């Protein structure tokens, strides 16, 4: 079975790695110097780093070479044992059901329980539960 | 090829099926590649939101499904390379589920997370 390698990478880019790196296999498929590299993981709930599917360590040296984004992550390539194969696949409970209950960070209700309602398809806004907490302008000027 | 990879990150969806993860854009015009004649979904936008659904996480650059431990762990050898996922929450209506078994395809839950 092939084995699962680490890579290290910039904090915050990982879906534009995963595809310069998809972009770069398409584009180096036909030529005389192919890529070896089976997969990689890029889990969401990681951030800093990302993962790499090859049999020897040389596969992914070589395979990385010319990009700029992983050279913080190309003087060390770190194995991890055969019993990880199968947890970084694992997800803890996407998140976008209707009749939830959600938090807010930013407006005036911060650190607060709500309640979804109706999703709009359009993925631009989305209904809330909430009670008002104003103080129905008697004390404001 | 150049068709299945996502060309703009913003508005991505995923398959349940065989959880193919592309662009909107690819969707309307190209659509799930796997399975086209048992999904009928070229040429339109409904069934798009219908049965792909936006909540799934995870991505893995699949390119060789015949010799791969994820595959095979996934379930998705036989299906072409692409951007696939990991987990992808939903379920299809009670009226395209019923033909899918008729025809001779499997319906299989894709969520392999866990929950709580
Ligand atoms: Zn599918």
């Amino acid at each position: 079975d092939p084995n699962l390698w680490t890579v290290k990478c910039k904090i915050g880019e990982e879906r534009a790695t995963a595809i310069s790196l998809m972009r770069k296999f398409i584009a180096y498929q036909f030529t005389d110097t192919p890529l070896q590299i089976k997969s990689v993981v890029a889990p969401e709930h990681v951030k800093g780093y990302i993962y790499v599917e090859a049999y020897k360590q040389t596969h992914v040296k070589q395979a990385i070479e010319g990009v700029g984004n992983l050279r913080l992550g190309y003087w060390n390539q770190q194995m991890v044992p055969i019993k990880e194969m199968t947890d970084v696949l694992k997800v803890v409970k996407a998140n976008l059901k209707p009749k939830s209950w959600v938090r807010l960070k930013r407006g005036i209700y911060k650190d607060d329980i709500a309640q979804v309602d109706y999703v709009e398809p359009s993925q631009n806004t989305i209904s809330l539960k909430m009670i008002p907490r104003i103080d129905y302008d008697r004390i404001k000027a | 090829a150049l068709e299945t990879v996502p060309k703009d990150l913003r508005h991505l969806r995923a398959c349940l099926l065989c959880s193919l993860v592309k662009t909107i854009d690819q969707f309307e015009y190209d659509g799930c590649d796997n399975c086209d004649a048992y999904l009928q979904m070229k040429g339109n936008r409904e069934m798009v939101y219908d049965c792909t659904s936006s909540s799934f996480d995870g991505i893995i650059a699949m390119m060789s499904p015949e010799d791969s431990w994820v595959s095979k762990w996934q379930r998705v050898s036989n299906f072409k390379p692409g951007v696939y996922a990991v987990s992808v929450t939903g379920r299809l209506p009670q009226g395209i589920v019923r033909e899918l078994k008729s025809r001779g395809v499997a319906y299989k839950s894709r969520d392999t997370a866990i929950k709580t």
